[PDB]
């Protein structure tokens, strides 16, 4: 399994529901599907109330095709999830935005609660591997963090929206 | 509780699948050096074969895919891989939606195959940064002084010795 796992704006906006909560039991296995859920308390929910509270997450069975191990026990500590709806089940994989909610940046905070919701329909968060980056368009913010987890540490991912200053043109701000 | 790792020392491989990102020819130089990284540290082998079902298949899919897990489109997943066995089992996945590519302006089809080979030997994920078997893709290697890193090392060589 090999990740790029995305820019906590570009998470909110592709994910289909956006929650805090927390891990309470082991995961069950499942093999007639091949995946595994864990079983969590929603603590709050960020995106997507258009759906049915859920109880479950679900994730591949296999850390090699890109399972989900939860490796915190918790079981008090709040995490945010970012995940997919398939089907009517919550989906995440090891390279989904999952993160202890205390362990973000205020600004990431800010942001999952409000200010990311703003860029999601005219702005996009590009993943620049190597510079030089092609910029595809005056929409999209080049994100540059070379971190190694530049999700989890990077700069642009731990302090900045990729907002509209006009139609056309999006860029980097401060929250 | 189960340590997966081929029971033969000598492996096959096929090549199903070309991604257009790329010749027919490099990308068979990037699949042969990233099998290699792996034989020069083990008494593992690699036959190829064009035709037939091999020990590790390799192919470029997108979406639905044809097992349980469906790639995702540009970004996030990249690849996967199964863990030693008969089947679906030793295969690599590559997901086709990526820009794959022979240097770093893209994703690196050396580096990618590298770490799910891994996978198909028996290899988990590292917790080491610096090691292959850590799951964020590392954007930053120029290649040229690309060396295998001792927990890699370590970790196939107490699977074959
Ligand atoms: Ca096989
Ligand atoms: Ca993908
Ligand atoms: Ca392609
Ligand atoms: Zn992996
Ligand atoms: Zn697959």
């Amino acid at each position: 399994c090999t990740c790029v796992p995305p820019h906590p704006q570009t998470a909110f906006c592709n994910s289909d529901l956006v929650i805090r909560a927390k891990f309470v039991g082991t995961p069950e296995v499942n093999q007639t599907t091949g995946y595994q859920r864990y079983e969590i308390k929603m603590t709050k929910m960020y995106k997507g109330f258009q759906a049915l509270d859920i109880r479950f997450v679900y994730t591949p069975a296999m850390e090699s095709v890109c399972g989900y191990f939860h490796r915190s026990h918790n079981r008090s500590e709040e995490f945010l999830i970012a995940g997919k709806l398939q089907d009517g089940l919550l989906h995440i994989t090891t390279c989904s935005f999952v993160a202890p909610w205390n362990s973000l940046s205020l600004a990431q905070r800010r942001g999952f609660t409000k200010t990311y919701t703003v860029g999601c329909e005219e702005c996009t968060v590009f993943p620049c591997p190597s510079i030089p980056c092609k910029l595809q368009s005056g929409t999209h913010c080049l994100w540059t963090d070379q971190c190694l987890q530049a999700s989890e540490k990077g700069f642009q991912s731990r302090h900045l929206a990729c907002l509209p200053r006009e139609p056309g043109l999006c860029t980097w701000q401060s929250l | 509780p189960g340590i997966p790792k081929w029971r033969k020392t000598h492996l096959t491989y096929r090549i199903v699948n070309y991604t257009p990102d790329l010749p027919k020819d490099a990308v068979d130089s990037a699949v042969e050096k990233a099998l290699k990284v792996w034989e020069e540290v083990t008494p593992l082998t690699f036959s190829r074969l064009y035709e037939g079902e091999a020990d590790i298949m390799i192919s470029f899919a997108v979406r639905e895919h044809g097992d349980f897990y469906p790639f995702d489109g540009p970004g996030n997943v990249l690849a996967h891989a199964y863990a030693p066995g008969p089947g679906i089992n030793g295969d690599a996945h590559f997901d086709d939606d990526e820009q794959w590519t022979k240097d770093t302006t893209g994703t690196n089809l050396f580096l990618v195959a590298a770490h799910e080979i891994g996978h198909s030997l028996g290899l988990f994920h590292s917790a080491n940064t610096e090691a292959l078997m850590y799951p964020l893709y590392h954007s930053l290697t120029d290649l040229t002084r690309f060396r295998l890193s001792q927990d890699d090392i370590n970790g196939i060589q107490s699977l074959y010795g």
